[PDB]
RNA sequence: AAAAUUUUAGGAAUAGUUAAUAAUAAUUUAUAAUUUUGAUUAGAUUGUUUUGUUAAUGCUAUUAGAUGGGUGUGGAAAAAUAAAAAAAAUAAUUAAUAUAUAUCAAUAAUAAAUUAAAGGAUGCCAGCCGUUGCGGUAAUUUCUUAAAUA
């Protein structure tokens, strides 16, 4: 039964805890990329002839 | 769907790649050689008071043919398959494999 | 350069599918490059995107770049309908400064949607302005001494507000008292000017409400009206009322002839459509002006083309077919009928499309196309078309299967719906915003208006003057 | 599909039964022309008919705005309407935008997916190939453009596979055949929570064969696996799909092994002694109902001798009815969805809580609640339109989690039920 | 002088323009960011391989404690340290 | 910020005030804001001298 | 309010009182639901404020 | 940058900018308040 | 916006001059009374002390409805609020237009709060209940604590106006949640200032002379209050000297015992014969044997002495 | 402006060409110029003591950039996109913001980026012999740190 109430926090806590976590993991990817890359914009060219 | 996976591609590397398959001896060969095309002359289902009556008519059946037929019959009453998939297992024909 | 990681496989190169810019420039309005060949009569719809649609590009949905001579056609704009705070000075700080408002258009939509997780919840007018609504309603609802009847002559009605002075407009009245006698419970809809009990003074005249329904992509100026005699304060503002004469609720009931074969499941199994209430057992319409209906509710309204619009593109089409034609196309079975795709085959299968859309939008009978208006929208209707209104009542499902043997009536699986004589009460159903009729172009001017001249400047002094002056732009 | 002209609106002008677009008219009339109910088809390119169709779905959906749940089931019926009047040409290798060899352009969701080279040299004729094993060109003289964009969409998964980026790394891919529902971005979420429940409980509960019912496309047995189980078997009702699911099984290497895939209806077969396939009671059942309009909207009582609730009612009753059969008596049976049903339509009751407490036949060992994060199709049957959850619907969409065991197990179960901060029912505590 | 202008990053009086003393940081999350005093052009050149004119000193904006405190301890040298190179 | 914490004790952690010493920090004090004078109904300051010292 | 993505003047009903708006802080603005454009708007204009400079600028969104 | 105050002379032109950037008297002598403010 | 306030009691004139004062002629100001003398006088009086905005005086609901937006009720007792609000002939809520704004301020019960949401509802009307608690200095001052419940953004299109005369303004919920948090903090001051007499009568009991330093250690513990923290520094005189009369104030045993009396129509059943609610019946009894001793008017620190009694009627029923 | 450092299993020719010139803008003069000391073209192809490895002057790896027909404008083409280098009034300067939160909208994870430490496989067989579709059979066996390596 402790091991279950132990589970049942971690999965309680992630439920909780989803929403700002990925605002946070989100935020370091962003401020470490030099140029993003306009995929759009390469699509574009490459359909150009 | 083999017929298409034959026919000519371009490899991982550019390079060109055709399986045998899509040629014109393994390319028009017909899906059967044994002789499991039958006929069943009247199929039907009729609603007796709290039963389904299931009538197969025809001259000879292949082994558990009514039964299979039986079985994707429950399938459909349930509501299960459509006329794609249907006509996808009919095209798929005998499997030797048990 | 970009940063790439390096593979050792050939690195595939995508050119992708994007929404067409061109397609989107059209359904929002904002299409300064197509050229339509076919002048025709039907109803435009085009959805207002974050305010993109404004005084220059609306001019040219009215008057199209293949060379219109009037604005012949119905405007339907989903949204697009704003509102304006009222313009005070501020005297206080440095100096004196205006402050103006501002049109609150995309950023205050006409319904939220209220979906709920735990009889449902909808929302069946406009927020921003249904207190000025109330106040309009309000002035009728009175059951004082005075019969509300002359107020309605006097106040709400103007000279002409349906088919053929102070005598007119009562015996107006009259004649339509006397048609809803017969009934014990009736409707019937008028034009009426605002009530003087919606405008407070401030020499600033104000509405009830504070807010003002406008649309900020109305080209030329509003329609004045006298009280000589002074202007009518916001007069251009008008109301389109239905007058009585004397949360929905769901509720579920207890072949495919296009095909050729036998469908194992039917392909659209299931109909739906909108519900509009009965129509007792009378149209109304505007010659002098040009009219922005602004629903307040769920609306369908039957417009009636003229017939002088009717011969006016008729007769253009035909001139440009007889002008363009060649006559070489001999004559196939079937205008798309396989063959050398000639201009002038072009040409008439273009037409013939035309033709088709025109007829298939139209009910069958002149000419009547039903509109579904909701809150929010902004419809224009030109000058001199005539139509009537009825409010519709929600939705319904209809099994196809049951529909193609007995009837749709039958064939019924969900419902939702929403809820002389003597005039009993008064709604509001729309806000026509009435402008002074826009210009039609001579001959001259229709053959030297060219579009491109008019995508930067001019459309003031076109819709000033009048039409485009002859030898706009040359000598 | 083929059509009959005769059925048609004005068959002595169009004796062809449509309307052939010459790429000049106003998408607006073309919409006029759908909803008065008219078959239209490109004249020579697939751009026009492209163009009409996005066109037209916006339209309508503008029409009818998403303001509750009965207009976004009255938008999605008309939606579905008219879409089923967009046709293009069974030989759509006729149109001229459809392959251009010198100039390696073409038109079409194809180039989203394949580079131009490959396409307009190799992979035109294949899918031209893959095209007839479905919609055979003796059958059908038309095809829907709906048909045609899943028909392109399932080529791809058939070329190259999918990938199930947040459930699975980004090294397993599948390829689900043409017509198996796909798992979208908003459908994932409700399995990442129970693949993290799972991740959790797996140690606590004894927990070592599962059973997952109704994998359309796998997924959910490939995360449980994932997660770690040794046993993991999945029923479809598919023969395609479990072909396809087995196939990816081998597939994935060696990390998918002893994952079985069979064909059936909701739940295995029953045989209990003959063959003996049972007495592999499982520790473990995932269901995870497929939320269609039509299935969670039109539910009701059906039949007479045999009387059966439809639609999302019905297959929940028929899950609950038929489980324990299959389950272990310590076992815990696991339902992952989300709260759509109770969002198009809130006046009925919550069918799963009305089962716990009407019916006392399983009891809610664990409830697990996540607010919806992306957005996208949801539940989107292979060959229909696209509709997209809009936002307001979306802020009130969540993924739940219903964990359930058998009230036969109480007294097993029973000290899982006195911790602090649990919720016992009445039962237990008598 | 462009015809279509670099719309986030616009400027005053062409480029390379005046020398400027900018506080330059680096391409990292705030948890280890570190700034550093350069002399460079008012228009960033990222062309040449000379990227700045001058380099002036470096500034770390996390307050460091104070590892000298038992040496000659004065007033309030326990206040945690902002460290910089100039 | 103690050590016996495993994502303290690591090498790459910032919960420190230092570099290359120890790992983590003792207990330490640090003074927040409570801007809830204005909360109150009458908030008076008052200036005098220190008095104590 | 002057800017068009910038709406201050929706926010009216996220302030208490005159020395609520005047005293919370960037991280209390956050924490109160604001965007980061029309945070970093108000923090700007109480700080003018404060420095002597009242909001009076031209409204640019017409 | 060049503040534009609420107050100062109004283009009534709708064919570009709707404020002109000329100023009151006033804002001519607050200017000078804060130009000697910054000189020093 | 046109707003009208018609309560005019003794608490509702400062919200007419509060109004009046700050409207800066921003808003337009009506006032309604019964009789018409006596808002002349009041209408005077802002003007001597300043008016920005001209002000109009109202006899008659007919015309008070029919010209302003939004109607302010702050009247003395539920019967004047139902006879302003449905039951006369020229009803507020019964002639109320598709979208003007209705707010109550007086405390009345949860079922008339009901009746008149519902009303207004099916008028097309807005109406939310905002039951105000402090003292008419509180008022002229500006503090005042409003618990408005109704619609949300009928609440925030009346924000502004409620800070001319309010500081603590809360939205409760919907359907007249206002009354309830006015009942509900009624009910628990009454029970903590039960509560504290208690404590300070068992340390009188036990004998612990310095009150002054206990006051601050209760205030620091836990269980702390405010109904403590006041009636202490009264308490601890009025234990040592039983014999002293309880001093009036404005806030009585009577005051509570009105503002109570509402508790049990809002309940749901008294059937039952048990009582679901302990310490809040134990605090009514001591209140209801205060009032009954001819201590009514007095101060809500006297139930010391008839906490005592407090128990004669729990063991006799 | 100049000096100097490149690759290819089947190794040869190159050219709007070299110098001189009272020649801007070459009607001229010459026994001109590149190349087996490996040129030209074609193929590969930004460079790149920063990478990795080792006892190793060996092997191995790499993204700073640049851009003769789109306005001749401009000091300079580098000009169709812009994690922001604050841009002519102190906008703001004790904040982790360098926000997505510039929140809706056709559109797809195909694709672009990034390394925390607040049970499967797998069949076979004449029943005196017609396409009756019975059985043997719940068929039995193979499946339950290495490869690449400095």
């Amino acid at each position: 039964a402790d091991a279950v109430r132990r589970a049942k926090i971690r999965t309680v806590q992630h439920t909780k805890n989803a929403l700002p976590f990925a605002a946070k993991k989100r935020a370091a990817q962003r401020a470490l990329q030099v140029r993003r890359r306009n995929v759009r914009l390469e699509m574009s060219g490459n359909r150009r002839r | 769907l083999d017929r298409a996976a034959a026919l000519p591609t371009f490899n991982e590397y550019g390079q060109r790649v055709v399986q045998p398959g899509a040629h014109g001896k393994e390319y028009y060969r017909v899906a059967t050689n044994l002789p499991t095309v039958r006929t069943v002359d009247r199929l039907d289902v009729v609603r007796q008071d709290d039963e389904v009556l299931i009538w197969f008519v025809g001259r000879s059946f292949l082994r558990h043919q009514i039964r299979n037929m039986v079985s994707v019959l429950k399938a459909a009453g349930h509501g299960l398959w459509n006329d794609l998939e249907l006509q996808q297992a009919l095209q798929s024909g005998f499997e030797p494999s048990r | 350069r970009m940063p790439r990681k390096p593979t050792p496989y050939v690195r595939k190169f995508l050119e992708g599918c994007p929404l067409p810019e061109t397609l989107v420039d059209d359904i929002a309005g904002a299409n300064l490059k197509s050229m339509a060949p076919f002048f025709t009569t039907a109803p435009r719809y085009i959805v207002a995107a974050e305010s993109r649609l404004s005084k220059l590009f609306f001019h040219h949905a009215l008057y199209p770049a293949g060379g219109a001579r009037r604005p012949c056609r119905v405007l339907i704009v989903r949204g697009g309908r704003s509102v304006r705070e009222p313009s005070f000075t501020i005297n206080t700080g440095g100096g004196r400064g205006e402050v103006g408002g501002g049109s609150r258009g995309y950023r205050d939509p006409a319904r939220r949607a209220y979906f709920y997780a735990r009889l449902v919840k909808r929302a069946s007018v406009d927020g921003l302005l249904s207190p000025l609504c109330g106040v309009i309603e309000a002035h009728f609802a009175v059951g004082g001494t005075c019969n509300d009847a002359v107020a309605t002559e006097g106040d709400g009605t103007e000279s002409l507000a349906k088919g053929g002075s102070n005598v007119r407009a009562a015996k107006r009245v009259a004649r339509l008292l006397h048609d809803a006698a017969h009934h014990l419970s009736s409707f019937f809809y008028v034009h009426t000017q605002l009530p003087d009990s919606a405008l407070f003074v401030s020499a600033v005249f104000r509405l009830a409400g504070g807010l003002e329904p406008t649309v900020h992509f109305a080209v030329g100026a509003p329609l004045s009206v006298l009280q000589s005699t002074t202007v009518l304060p916001f007069g251009h503002i008008q109301c389109l009322l239905r007058v009585r004469t004397r949360t929905p609720w769901c509720n579920t009931a207890g072949v495919e002839p296009w095909k050729l074969g036998v469908s194992l499941d039917p392909k659209v199994p299931f109909f739906m459509r909108t519900l509009t209430e009965k129509r007792p057992s009378q149209l109304l319409v505007r010659n002098d002006c040009e009219t922005y209906l602004l629903p307040q509710r769920e609306l369908l309204l039957s417009f009636h083309v003229p017939e002088e619009a009717e011969a006016m593109c008729k007769e253009q089409n035909e001139e440009r077919m007889r002008r363009q034609a060649a006559l070489g196309y001999g004559s196939p079975s079937h205008v798309f009928a396989e063959g050398p795709r000639t201009f002038a085959r072009v040409l008439h299968g273009m037409k013939a499309n035309l033709a088709a859309v025109e007829e298939a939008s139209s009910t069958f009978r002149s000419r009547v196309y039903e509109v579904r208006a909701l809150p929010g929208d902004v419809v224009f209707v030109p000058r001199g078309w005539k139509y009537s209104v009825e409010r519709i009542v929600g939705t319904a499902i209809i099994d196809a299967v049951a529909a193609s043997t007995a009837s749709p009536r039958e064939a019924l699986r969900a419902v939702f719906r929403t809820a002389n004589a003597e005039i009993v009460g008064v709604e509001v159903d729309a806000f026509v915003l009435c402008y002074k009729p826009y210009p039609v172009l001579s001959n001259a001017q229709a053959s030297t208006y060219v579009a491109a001249n008019y995508v930067h400047s001019g459309i003031d002094d076109f819709y000033a003057k009048g039409g485009n002056d002859v030898y706009h732009k040359y000598t | 599909i083929t059509l009959r002209p005769d059925a048609t609106v004005d068959p002595e002008r169009y004796p062809l039964g449509y309307v052939p677009l010459d790429g000049s008219e106003s998408v607006d009339s073309v919409w006029s022309l759908v909803k008065s109910g008219a078959f239209v088809a490109p004249l020579s390119k697939i751009e026009t008919i492209h163009r009409a169709h996005v066109g037209i779905r916006y339209l309508t959906q503008s029409e009818y705005p998403a303001l509750s749940s009965i207009d976004v089931v009255g938008l999605q019926t008309r939606l579905k309407e008219l879409c089923s009047r967009l046709l293009i040409r069974r030989d759509f290798w006729v149109l001229d935008d459809y392959n251009d060899p010198e100039l390696n352009s073409s038109f079409g969701i194809q180039n989203m997916y394949f580079d131009n080279f490959k396409w307009s040299q190799v992979l035109w004729r294949r899918f031209q190939q893959y095209v007839e094993e479905y919609f055979p060109v003796a059958e059908h003289t038309h095809l829907t453009y709906d048909e045609y964009l899943q028909l392109l969409r399932s080529f791809s998964h058939f070329e190259q596979g999918a990938k199930l980026l947040p459930l699975l790394p980004k090294r397993y891919r599948i390829h689900p055949p043409f017509g198996v529902p796909a798992l979208s971005r908003i459908d994932m979420e409700p399995l990442l929570l129970y693949s993290q429940w799972l991740k959790n409980f797996r140690g606590p509960l004894k927990l070592d064969a599962a059973l997952v019912i109704r994998s359309g496309c796998g997924a959910a047995v490939f995360a449980t696996k994932l997660n770690g189980v040794p046993i993991v078997r999945g029923v479809d009702p598919n023969p395609r799909a479990v072909m396809s699911c087995r196939k990816d099984a081998q597939r994935m290497g060696r990390r998918f092994d002893s994952i079985s895939f069979r064909v059936g209806e909701m739940f295995p077969d029953k045989d209990d002694g003959n063959g003996v396939p049972n007495s592999r009671k499982y520790d473990i059942i995932v269901f995870y109902p497929d939320q269609g309009c039509y299935n969670l909207f039109f539910t009701n009582a059906i039949g007479e001798y045999a009387p059966v609730l439809t639609g999302f009612a019905g297959t929940l009753e028929h899950f609950f009815e038929e489980a324990g059969d299959y389950l272990s008596d310590s076992g815990v049976i696991v339902l992952c969805c989300t709260n759509v049903y109770s969002i198009l339509k809130p006046t009925e009751p919550h069918p799963i809580e009305y089962e716990i407490k009407v019916n006392r036949r399983w009891v809610l060992l664990d409830y697990y609640d996540m607010p919806v994060r992306g957005k996208g199709t949801l539940s989107h049957t292979p060959t229909d339109h696209h509709y997209r959850i809009p936002m307001e619907m979306r802020k009130c969409m969540r993924s739940e989690l219903w964990v359930l065991h058998k009230m036969t197990s109480i007294a097993h179960f029973a000290h899982i039920h006195n911790i602090p901060g649990a919720q016992p029912p009445s039962c237990v505590v008598s | 002088a462009r015809a279509v202008i670099k719309r986030r990053s616009p400027q005053l009086w062409g480029a390379p323009g005046a020398p400027i003393i900018r506080m330059r940081g680096h391409h990292v999350v705030w948890k280890f960011q570190s700034y550093d005093l350069v002399v460079e052009h008012t228009h960033k050149r990222r062309n040449s391989d000379i990227r700045l004119l001058h380099y002036l000193g470096k500034h770390c904006p996390h307050p460091q404690k104070s590892l000298w405190s038992p040496d000659t301890p004065v007033a309030q040298d326990r206040h945690l340290f902002m460290l910089t190179t100039v | 910020w103690s050590p016996r914490d495993p994502s303290i004790f690591h090498e790459t952690s910032t919960r420190k005030f230092q570099d290359h010493l120890y790992e983590g920090e003792p207990l330490f004090m640090q003074l927040r804001q409570c801007p809830w004078r204005t909360q109150a109904k009458v908030s008076e300051r008052w200036e005098m001298d220190e008095v104590a010292i | 309010d002057i800017h068009r993505l910038r709406p201050t003047s929706d926010f009216k009903a996220s302030f208490k009182d005159w020395n609520d708006l005047f005293t919370c802080d960037k991280r209390q603005l956050r924490v109160r639901g604001i965007p980061r454009m029309t945070r970093d708007a108000i923090r700007t204009a109480v700080q003018a404020f404060q420095n002597g400079n009242p909001p009076e600028r031209f409204d640019t969104k017409e | 940058r060049q503040i534009r105050p609420y107050y100062n002379l109004p283009s009534k032109s709708e064919h570009g900018r709707k404020m002109t950037g000329f100023l009151t008297p006033y804002r001519h002598w607050m200017w000078k308040q804060n130009e000697l403010w910054r000189n020093v | 916006l046109n707003v009208g306030v018609v309560g005019m009691g003794n608490m509702g004139v400062p919200i007419a001059r509060n109004l009046g004062f700050k409207a800066r002629s921003a808003m337009y100001l009506q006032i309604h009374s019964r009789a018409l003398s006596k808002a002349k006088r009041v209408c005077d009086d802002l003007s001597v002390d300043g008016a920005t905005c001209a002000m109009r005086i109202h006899d008659r609901y007919s015309t008070m409805t029919k010209w302003c937006d939004v109607i302010v009720l702050a009247l003395a007792d539920v019967k004047a609020s139902r006879h302003a609000l449905l039951e006369d002939n020229e009803s507020l809520i019964m002639n109320a237009r598709k979208g003007q704004i209705i707010v109550d301020h007086t405390t009345v019960d949860a079922e008339t709060s009901r009746e008149c949401a519902h009303e207004a509802a099916r008028r097309g009307a807005y109406f939310l209940d905002a039951p105000m608690s402090g003292s008419p200095r509180a008022c002229f001052n500006g503090q005042l604590l409003l618990m408005v419940g109704g619609d949300a953004e009928t609440f925030q299109k009346m924000l502004p106006i409620f800070h001319m005369y309010a500081d603590n303004v809360f939205h409760m919920g919907e359907s007249g949640s206002g009354t309830a948090a006015k009942m509900i903090s009624q009910a628990l001051v009454a029970s903590h200032n039960a509560a504290a007499a208690e404590a300070l009568s068992m340390a009188h009991a036990l004998g612990i002379e310095d009150q002054s330093k206990l006051v601050q250690v209760l205030d620091a513990s836990w269980g702390s209050s405010t109904m403590l923290r006041r009636n202490a520094p009264l308490l601890q005189d009025l234990i040592r000297n039983p014999d002293k009369t309880p001093p009036t104030s404005a806030v009585s045993v009577d005051r509570l015992l009105s503002d109570l009396a509402h508790l049990d129509a809002s309940l749901p059943k008294r059937g039952g014969e048990d009582e679901p609610f302990p310490v809040f019946d134990a605090a009514l009894r001591s209140l209801a044997a205060a009032s009954d001793a001819g201590m009514g008017d007095r101060d809500l620190a006297s139930v010391v002495h008839y906490i005592e009694a407090g128990e004669a009627e729990l063991r006799n029923r």
